RNA sequence: GUCCAAAUACUUGACACAUGCUAAUCGAACGUUUAAUUUUGGCUCUUAAUUAAAAGUGGUGUACAGGUGAGUAUAAUAUUUUUUCGCUUAACUUAAAGUGAAGGCAAAUCCUUCAUAUUGCAAAAGGAUAUCUAUAUCCGCUUUAAGAGGAUGAGAAAAGUUUCAGAGAUAGGUAGUUGUUAAGGUCAUGGCUUAACAAGCCAAUAAUUCUCUUAGUCGAAGCUGAAAAGGCUGAUCGACCACAUUGGGAAUGAAAAAAUCC
RNA sequence: GAGUGCGUGCAAUAAGUUUGCUUUUCUGUUAUAAGUAAGUAGACAUAUAGGUUUAGAUGUUAUAAUAGGAUCCUUCGUAUG
């Protein structure tokens, strides 16, 4: 019943998975000896290994069930990934004599877009072609004209926890007021010496 | 359809005695009987009340017994009307102006109210018609200028 | 915003809920407009039954609940599920088959 | 909706959901009013009978 | 964001007077806060501004703003821009257009639709094509939009002329071909060049500026002048790569460009009517201007494409050239002697030089 | 004085407070910057971009939840029952129609204004994702007709109800105040509003006003009695009122109903 | 003799604020005036050109009338005496 989904080219092993979802989960990478241990262990078994706090364990169990359903994050549907680095390219079509259709496709870094066939020319979801030679989409660093790459960055799939700007909406005017007093006391101090 | 008719409902009838009269036009102070219950002592106490009754034709004199009816709102503090005279004071009933029936009084309200609306529809139409004329004159001065400026251009193309 | 939600009552480690019709922005246990029913999360077992089965006793005024759903009442995720089992609304979540 | 009275299929995944929810509130309102009206007719009938 | 507009290179004394006028009254006020800008033009604060005139921290020494009569003191922008434009005769002078056109873009001065086509002609005939391509690139600042069908047809003309100026050498032809694509990319992708005027002209031609046979023939010209030189392999990779584009762009131009339709018949007959929309082509002096390279392209393209064994394209392209050559010849007789059109065509097509 | 569960736990100084937390959220509203990454141009500098973080502008929410009992002495445009009603541009349900043009700030779904919207007054805002070898969706915005809700209008009419702290003093109070005629306003009613007349109206045993002492109010909510329209309390529970160092104030908004703001 | 978070008279008074034989100012229409700055129209001509020229129909500027909203003054007004 606890089915294990086969690893994807973008998430080959566990250290990669725990790195994408962030939230300092790459510390427990050694707890899981295999890829099946992640999708097989239970809450109680994740608690004895030392997967704490409860927020990180519940967060992992969520992304665990989210992986089984194929609800990957960004760049989770790639196929031609090499050592954790993919490459994007533009595929120009002819939708009409006065128009062009550009789709961001994922192909090997060496091969040319036109050479690749339909079977191996994957269209990545979440990335679009702006203008004529721009690839717009999260974590799309440009390499050439009409070429970008997706490096596997820590927290690329994580749900960021909200943070307080300067002590929250209540304790804001007080925190900034005290910083100015400390700042002014250390500009005035150096003047003394 | 557009006229509002009064309720024309009949309420209870109270027997009272006029206390004052002639101080204000078409108004007399009638004293009726009442009774309030004291829940602490379990006893009924006399609770006489004095209202301002509407005497339309000034046919009441201080001392006469009259029968009044509530629900007839003629003023801020007047909610009662005179139904008839039980016992006159001073002079017989035949020597005083007649008391109009409740039907006649209600018909006056409907007639007066219906006439009030007839004045509005006229004032609203005249106000809207006398204003559309002014708004129709701006079109004139604005249309003659365009027709005077647009035909000039057209006169140099044919 | 009217809502069909639950009001937690009972003692420590003994939850007992009350289906109610209350405005969204109000206290959880404040006196609502109506009490549609009750809900007990802990499942019970028949007295003289040894099969081991378990049931959850729920009292619900389906007639009154339907009227409020027809005027724009928003049942919470928990009450939505209960109403679905009765057959008033469609399930909000379903087990993925693949 | 006009598109529903004309016999047209749902346009998108979201349209299908709105159709089901809108119909659920229609059948619930009908069964609710009628179901509650019989309670009133049944309640005031018992009162008038016992009081009479 | 950008540095304050300033003109510090003027070869002539008249140019500086025209820019200093616009700068101190039309461009600088655009840098003040909105409330202060209203004060400058108000009669009620005339006396107050005399005692304590507004100031501006501009690269050091500050400027001053007294009361400005909106009706009398303000100068005529179209006239001054003309005086400055004509006086420009040195590279240092034309470098002020980047600041000038930027100042008007800030002042929201709706300049004449034809002004851009004029700057591209006088600036390119002096050997300053880069200043134009640099502003056309920085349209977010200068406002040098390619909305007119003449500006694009005028800009692409000088681009090719510079390549042809030196017998279509490979070093420059690769540069020109790079520029023609940088423009066709802007017309398609960049949104700064799309305006109401462009939509009207694109409706009269039914060909967007990036799919116009008149413009696509410019790219096809240089690409045809690259395979001609070669058709060490590090260079052959380009030649073999250019032959793919040539056959590619050729079949794209033949599809759009209808059959036996000249330059004056390509677009709808209703386009040449309005003087603000594609009427420059009527005059024979301007027709031969944009019909010289466009004709030579088809001729050379039909030749090269014929050696590779493309019967259809060889006949198709010759059909267009035959239609344009016939129309072009009619212009040579109608055009007045000594006009620029009669000279360029004689030097490019005729080859008399 | 052995163990366990549940339920209660500053009743006094609304005394003063170290430290961490109780209201945040949306990048599918918006650009600013900084970093690397890739492109220009001129020969590190300089253009145009992508991306990620950090501060912000905006939208909604802080009007809910939670806390306290200092102040506060009541009959009031308070409250039930029946008849008759009205209003509601935010949000929640159902549907329909419309979603265009400029300027200001670095930019905007922020501000200012405009065109159109059954007659004539009167609106709006855009963003995002797919398909093909321009089209159609998604989330919104504006207007309109309804349902629900509502803290809604002084709603109105008829008949009723509300044990109003204790002590002392005060005989006048009311000026659109009371009534009539006329007119407007209102769904309707009412000096609600106005003009012109009349001198009334409430009260007389304190109506009204004043000083002092004390107090958050109520409920089989808690305790108690055999019981009384019982008595006491006004913790935990629910409803109502008031307050947020004290005092003096206004606006925004559908509505102050803020631990906001001046 | 000491204290006051009490009431009240006069003076004073921040935020705020009634009224107008106040003081500036912005906006809206309405009627004019101008066409030089802008902006919108038309006429003629020029050619490596894009100049000359008239015009107010929308709109800009200015005055006047008129409606309304913000300022100043006036009145009231915590602290305080
Ligand atoms: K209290
Ligand atoms: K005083
Ligand atoms: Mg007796
Ligand atoms: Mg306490
Ligand atoms: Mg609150
Ligand atoms: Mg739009
Ligand atoms: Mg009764
Ligand atoms: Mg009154
Ligand atoms: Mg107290
Ligand atoms: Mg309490
Ligand atoms: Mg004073
Ligand atoms: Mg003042
Ligand atoms: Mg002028
Ligand atoms: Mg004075
Ligand atoms: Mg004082």
């Amino acid at each position: 019943l606890p089915l294990i989904p086969k690893p994807t080219p973008f998430v080959p092993d566990v250290p990669t998975f725990l790195t994408l979802i962030g939230r300092d989960l790459k510390q427990h990478a050694d707890k899981f000896p295999t890829w099946e241990a992640l999708f097989t262990l239970t809450t109680d078994q994740l608690r004895e290994l030392g997967v704490e706090p409860p927020r990180a364990r519940r967060y992992l169990l969520r992304w665990r069930q989210r992986f089984r359903e194929g609800k990957f994050g960004i760049g989770g549907d790639l196929k031609h990934v090499e050592n954790g680095v993919a490459y994007l390219k533009i595929h120009e079509k002819e939708a009409s004599p006065t128009r062009t259709s550009r789709r961001v496709v994922n192909v090997p870094a060496n091969q040319h877009v036109e050479e690749v066939s339909e079977g191996e020319r994957v269209k990545v979801k979440g990335y679009k072609v702006k203008g004529v030679s721009t690839i717009v989409g999260p974590y799309a660093l440009p390499v050439q004209k009409g070429v970008a790459k997706l490096a596997v960055t820590e927290g690329m799939w994580e749900d960021k926890r909200g943070h307080k700007v300067d002590g929250g909406e209540r304790r804001r005017a007080e925190v900034r007021f005290k910083r100015g007093v400390a700042e002014r006391k250390a500009l005035r101090e150096k003047m003394g010496f | 359809a557009a006229a509002t008719k009064v309720s024309r409902k009949m309420f209870r009838e109270l027997h009272g005695v006029v206390v004052t009269s002639g101080l204000i036009d078409k108004t007399v102070k009638v004293r009726v009987g009442g009774q309030k219950f004291n829940k602490f002592l379990q006893k009924h106490f006399d609770d006489p009340k004095q209202y301002l009754v509407h005497d339309p034709n000034n046919s009441l004199r201080a001392g006469d017994v009259v029968a009044i009816m509530p629900g007839f709102i003629t003023s801020k503090s007047k909610r009662h009307v005179v139904k008839h005279i039980i016992a006159p004071a001073g002079t017989p009933i035949e020597e005083r102006p007649p008391i109009p029936s409740l039907d006649e009084l209600w018909d006056a309200k409907d007639a007066a109210k219906a006439a009030k609306k007839e004045r509005k529809v006229l004032r609203e139409k005249m106000q809207a018609a006398e204003e559309a004329i002014e708004l129709a004159e701006r079109m004139a001065r604005h249309a003659v200028r365009e027709i005077a400026m647009r035909e000039k251009i057209i006169s140099l193309q044919k | 915003v009217l809502k069909l939600r639950l009001a937690r009552f009972g003692r420590t480690n003994a939850p007992f809920y009350n289906i109610v019709v209350a405005h969204a922005r109000t206290a959880r246990n404040s006196k609502p407009l109506e009490v549609i029913g009750t809900y007990d999360p802990v499942p019970k077992k028949d007295t003289y039954d040894t099969t081991g089965k378990l049931h959850k006793d729920i009292k619900l005024d389906v007639t009154r609940a339907k009227y409020w759903i027809g005027v724009g009442a928003q049942p919470t995720d928990t009450v939505w599920r209960l109403l679905s089992l009765v057959g008033i609304l469609d399930p909000k979540y379903k087990k993925p088959q693949p | 909706s006009a598109a529903e009275l004309a016999g047209l299929p749902p346009k998108s995944k979201q349209e299908s959901w709105r159709r089901k929810m809108a119909e659920a509130r229609r059948q619930s309102l009908e069964a609710g009013l009628q179901g509650l009206w019989q309670r009133k007719v049944k309640r005031d009938q018992k009162q008038a009978k016992e009081s009479k | 964001t950008y540095p304050v507009v300033s003109f510090n290179k003027t070869s002539s004394p008249e140019l500086k007077e025209a820019l200093e006028t616009l700068r101190e009254k039309v461009i600088l006020p655009t840098y003040l806060p909105p409330e202060l800008r209203q004060k400058i033009f108000n009669k009620k604060y005339e006396k107050e501004l005399a005692h304590d005139p507004v100031t501006i921290q501009i690269d050091g020494q500050p400027q001053r703003f007294s009361y400005i009569n909106m009706l009398t003191d303000m100068p005529n922008t179209p006239k001054n821009i003309r005086a400055a434009l004509l006086s420009m005769k040195n590279g240092g002078d034309f470098a002020n257009l980047s600041g000038l056109l930027e100042g008007m873009h800030r002042a929201n001065r709706k300049l004449p639709y034809w002004l851009s086509a004029q700057i591209v002609r006088k600036a390119c005939k002096a050997g300053h094509l880069q200043l134009i391509l640099n502003m056309v690139r920085d349209v977010k600042r200068t406002g040098f939009t390619l909305e007119r069908h003449e500006t694009v047809n005028e800009l692409l003309f000088w681009i090719q002329r510079f390549a042809w100026k030196s017998d279509y050498s490979e070093p420059e032809t690769r540069k020109a071909l790079r520029e023609v694509q940088e423009i066709l990319d802007a017309l398609e992708g960049d949104e700064r060049h799309m305006s109401k005027d462009r939509k009207r002209q694109q409706a009269l031609t039914r060909f967007p500026y990036h799919r116009d046979p008149q413009f696509l023939a410019a790219r096809l010209n240089l690409t045809a002048e690259l395979a001609a030189r070669r058709a060490t392999s590090e260079q052959q990779l380009n030649s073999a790569n250019d032959v793919k584009n040539l056959v590619k762009y050729a079949e794209q131009l033949v599809r759009l460009w209808p059959a036996d339709k000249a330059l004056l018949d390509m677009y709808t007959d209703e386009a040449y009517v309005a003087r603000v929309d594609l009427r420059y082509l009527i005059k024979p002096q301007v027709h031969l201007r944009y019909a010289s390279f466009t004709l030579q392209a088809l001729k050379n393209a039909a030749k090269i494409v014929g050696q590779l064994g493309h019967g259809p394209l060889a006949a198709q392209l010759i059909n267009r050239a035959a239609a344009v050559e016939a129309e072009s010849q009619l212009a040579y007789a109608k055009v007045d002697d000594g006009m620029a059109g009669q000279k360029i065509y004689e030097m490019v097509v005729g080859g008399k030089k």
